């Protein structure tokens, strides 16, 4: 049959020795049947009273064995599964069949040397009587390594059939097995029955044609067809009063949609969460919140389908600014034939600019794509080479964007201002420190309250901008402030900053310098 | 032929490093490669009982269209138990050789193999991804040089005594060959070596190019030498000066800071009084040479920081204690990332040559970017330790 995977207990630790809690004669009975059957099948075997190990068993009938102690003392296995494929990455198929694999673990041997640790005990109805000792010969449901080992096996069992049927695709996920091809309806169905046999020859039983689930396929929050994909039904509650919990659950749900339903916005809603004091607290919806919700339920009213990856065609990514710190994008191969869409709202760092953010968007997408299509898409961006170039060659950190083409789809990202690379001639010079003193004799000492050494160094500068003319030279000692402005941000969490940014955008020329 | 008992450092366990996702182009390479290494028993598929993992990547080579498999044993080497001619640096020329294939003959301790577990990922997780483990000595693993050292000596011993005018230094998978011969004769002699290797069963690292250590002079600090000096210029002057005073404490600004008397207009042109003139000159004279008293100690980590000077120009510095620079340099000439990789590599290769160890880097780049493109340009067989940072404003000014 199949190759036994050698297992071992964690170093030093020893097998479990936890006693079997008490059991109803009713339950003893039922268990002895279950076990005698399991012993006939060979999954377990009676052992000598010399085996000092034991794992509890209770009944649901159904035999339920508590392996947590053993699991705690069992070696770590190779992770059962990090990522799951994402629809946008899969290919179109003429037929897709899902195969349930009943009693998977029961059909797989267990490292012989390990078996002794799986020992459990069936109480004797008569108390004068000693109970029966058993141990497993196969993967015990509920045991640490069953998943990993089962899957491992499955692969080997599949490798062959896979070689002989390269024109067939198989994805294993837990106990389900997905098989697809582009064979005519009938030939397809025959391989399925070929495979089912293959599995059966390894004792693996599968569901009869009349019984297997039929597409759409509800998988990991999706709904798969063999030609197109989407996300399962999505209904927004119509309701008079909303509770933070309601709000939170709702926003959460809306995000899920963003991956295929473009135009979804949660701004106003997320906003309702500010200052909240309890999950059960009711929050009334602002006018804009209502607006946003209605618009969303509108988008969700009509189903939209994602299409499958055609590895023959290029991947194209397009990004848009859908609000301050908000970006939308959609990857397609066939013109507007979406494979997937999405948003990006991440502002990494307290301050930034569209150029910097647009680029961070590109990096997420780049990473996503490699993961899904194993390649990066040609990007279509609302920023001009020059603009980027300029910001690029002047920024201290390094960065690189793959091949991308400018798309004149407003709003086009740009930099709202630039610091002169040189002090300005004929522009007043302000020395800040909370106030300033200028070369032209002016001064404005203003004492601020509830400030920070940093927000204060920022204040000075601001004042200076305000009171200065269209062109100004500013000398500060704050390395901090310097870095911030020097970075040419166009948006910040700090209002002061935004006040300053506003100031800066207005000036004709601004030169900021630093001194100790 | 028996193996050599190798253990991890006491108490340590194996690496379980996550596999950064790869481009199906790099994955395909890896598959082809590992399939073959398998046929030749170099590696073997492993089961679930192995929970360990190290990252693999595929990189290109110089003068070849064949892909090279790189395995990030950085963590593994850090958990591997423990076990340099100051002349190499003085040599006119040094050519780097990839002798990594040497190891593929010596078997690896049966009980250590499980630790070399690596994974070839699959696109979109459409399959569990092939898992492997080493049977022979792996390239990039801290122990292979060691374990193979013996055999390596026997293999070199001849050429060693025959060509004593050369300096052969080995590091990880690389062999550094040094000489002062005229370049022409050099390239010819390198060959005789690699065939004296074929003799025992070997690519040009970097190009078929040679480094010239004799001229890796430290980039000192400099000051703007200009005609007229404006208030701004003076301020920048003083700023850079003060900073540098931390290192060379003989720097005096007193006089220059006197020119900055009051609130003058930035563009106002300030004449330099003698007191000031002789001050700058003196300050200027001090910087002509790196500070005295900076010695390297094997005992400490080698740190390296790179600054982007824009325009395709970069600046780095190698130290162990801050301000205490062992070396400093430049790099110019493509996109940001491509350059940075070339640089790191350049700085690393340099470290190996000078001190026989890789430095720890600080890269002015967002991690996801690095992770995404570095392999697209990497060519070295080793991998320095690195961390990503945010280059302060002034640090870049004061340099270059
Ligand atoms: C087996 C074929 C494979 C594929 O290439 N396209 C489709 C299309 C429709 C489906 F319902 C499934 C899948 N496939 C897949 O891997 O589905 C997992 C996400 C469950």
């Amino acid at each position: 049959p199949i190759e036994t995977v050698p297992v071992k207990l964690k170093p030093g630790m020893d097998g479990p020795k936890v006693k079997q809690w008490p059991l109803t004669e009713e339950k003893i009975k039922a268990l002895v049947e279950i076990c005698t059957e399991m012993e006939k099948e060979g999954k377990i075997s009676k052992i000598g009273p010399e085996n000092p190990y034991n794992t509890p068993v209770f009944a649901i009938w159904r035999k339920l064995v508590d392996f947590r102690e053993l699991n705690k003392r069992t070696q770590d296995f190779w992770e059962v599964q990090l990522g799951i494929p994402h629809p946008a990455g899969i290919k179109k198929k003429k037929s897709v069949t899902v195969l349930d694999v009943g009693d998977a673990y029961f059909s797989v041997p267990l490292d012989e040397d390990f078996r002794k640790y799986t020992a459990f005990t069936i109480p004797s109805i008569n108390n004068e009587t000693p109970g029966i000792r058993y141990q497993y010969n196969v993967l015990p449901q509920g045991w640490k390594g069953s998943p990993a080992i089962f899957q491992s096996s499955m692969t080997k069992i599949l490798e062959p059939f896979r070689k002989q049927n390269p024109d067939i695709v198989i994805y294993q996920y837990m106990d389900d097995l997905y098989v697809g091809s582009d064979l005519e309806i009938g030939q397809h169905r025959t391989k399925i029955e070929e495979l089912r046999q293959h599995l059966l020859r390894w004792g693996l039983t599968t569901p009869d044609k009349k019984h297997q689930k039929e597409p759409p396929f509800l998988w990991m929050g999706y709904e798969l067809h063999p030609d197109k994909w989407t996300v399962q039904p999505i209904v927004l509650p119509e309701k008079d009063s909303w509770t933070v919990n309601d709000i939170q659950k709702l926003v959460g749900k809306l995000n899920w949609a963003s991956q295929i339903y473009p135009g979804i916005k949660v701004r106003q809603l997320c906003k309702l969460l500010r200052g909240t004091k309890a999950l059960t607290e009711v929050i009334p919806l602002t006018e804009e919140a209502e607006l946003e919700l209605a618009e969303n339920r509108e988008i969700l009213k009509e189903p939209v389908h994602g299409v499958y990856y055609d590895p023959s065609k290029d991947l194209i990514a397009e990004i848009q600014k859908q609000g301050q710190g908000q970006w939308t994008y959609q990857i397609y191969q066939e013109p507007f034939k979406n494979l997937k869409t999405g948003k990006y709202a991440r502002m990494r760092g307290a301050h930034t600019n569209d150029v910097k953010q647009l680029t961070e968007a590109v990096q997420k997408i780049t990473t996503e794509s490699i993961v899904i299509w194993g390649k990066t898409p040609k990007f279509k961006l609302p920023i001009q080479k020059e603009t980027w170039e300029t910001w690029w060659t002047e920024y201290w950190q390094a960065t690189w964007i793959p091949e991308w083409e400018f798309v004149n789809t407003p709003p086009l990202v740009k930099l709202w201002y630039q610091l002169e690379k040189e002090p300005i001639v004929g522009a007043e010079t302000f020395y800040v420190d909370a106030g300033y003193v200028t070369n032209r004799g002016r001064q404005k000492v203003v004492t601020l309250t509830d400030t920070t050494n940093q927000k204060t160094e920022l204040q000075a500068i601001y004042l200076a901008l305000q009171d200065s003319g269209l062109e100004v030279n500013i000398v500060t000692d704050s390395q901090y402030a310097l870095g911030i402005i020097q970075a040419q941000p166009d948006q910040s969490e700090s209002e002061l900053v935004n006040q300053i940014i506003e100031q800066l955008i207005k000036k004709e020329k601004v030169y900021l310098a630093w001194v100790p | 032929i028996e193996t050599v008992p190798v253990k991890l450092k006491p108490g340590m366990d194996g690496p379980k490093v996550k596999q950064w996702p790869l481009t199906e182009e790099k994955i395909k390479a890896l598959v082809e490669i590992c399939t073959e290494m398998e046929k030749e028993g170099k590696i073997s598929k492993i089961g679930p009982e192995n929970p360990y993992n190290t990252p693999v990547f595929a990189i290109k080579k110089k003068d070849s269209t064949k892909w090279r498999k790189l395995v990030d044993f950085r963590e593994l080497n850090k958990r591997t138990q423990d076990f340099h001619p100051a002349g190499i640096k003085k040599k006119k020329s040094v050519t780097v050789l990839d002798v990594g294939d040497a190891y593929f003959s010596v078997p690896l301790d049966e009980d250590f193999r499980k630790y070399t577990a690596f994974t070839i990922p699959s696109i979109n997780n459409e399959t569990p991804g092939i898992r492997y483990q080493y049977n022979v000595l792996p390239q990039g693993w801290k122990g292979s040089p060691a374990i193979f050292q013996s055999s390596m000596t026997k293999i070199l011993e001849p050429f060693r005594k025959q060509n004593p005018d050369i300096v052969i230094y080995q590091y990880m998978d690389d062999l550094y060959v040094g000489s002062d011969l005229e370049i022409g004769q050099h390239r010819t002699k390198i060959e005789e070596l690699r065939q004296h290797l074929l003799r025992w069963g070997p690519p040009f690292l970097w190009m078929g190019y040679e480094l010239h250590p004799d001229k890796w002079t430290v980039q000192p600090i400099v000051l703007p030498e200009k005609d007229s000096w404006t208030v701004n210029d003076i301020q920048k002057l003083v700023g850079k000066l003060n900073w540098a005073s931390q290192i060379y404490p003989g720097i005096k600004v007193r006089q220059l800071c006197k020119l900055l008397r009051g609130t003058k207009a930035l563009t106002e042109v300030i004449p330099l009084t003698e007191e000031a003139e002789l001050e700058l000159a003196e300050n200027r004279e001090i910087l002509k040479e790196p500070v005295h008293g900076v010695y390297y100690d094997p005992s400490k980590d080698l740190i390296a920081e790179i600054q982007k000077q824009g325009q395709g120009q970069w600046t780095y510095q190698i130290y162990q204690e801050p301000f205490k620079n062992l070396k400093t340099g430049k790099y110019a000439r493509t996109n940001d990332v491509k350059q940075l990789t070339e640089a790191v590599q350049k700085i690393t290769t340099e470290s190996i040559v000078i001190w026989g160890k890789t430095p720890k880097f600080k890269l002015p780049i967002q991690k996801e970017t690095w992770e995404t493109w570095w392999t697209e340009y990497w060519q070295a067989t080793w991998i320095p330790e690195w961390e990503f940072v945010n280059t302060p404003p002034l640090v870049k000014l004061w340099y270059q």
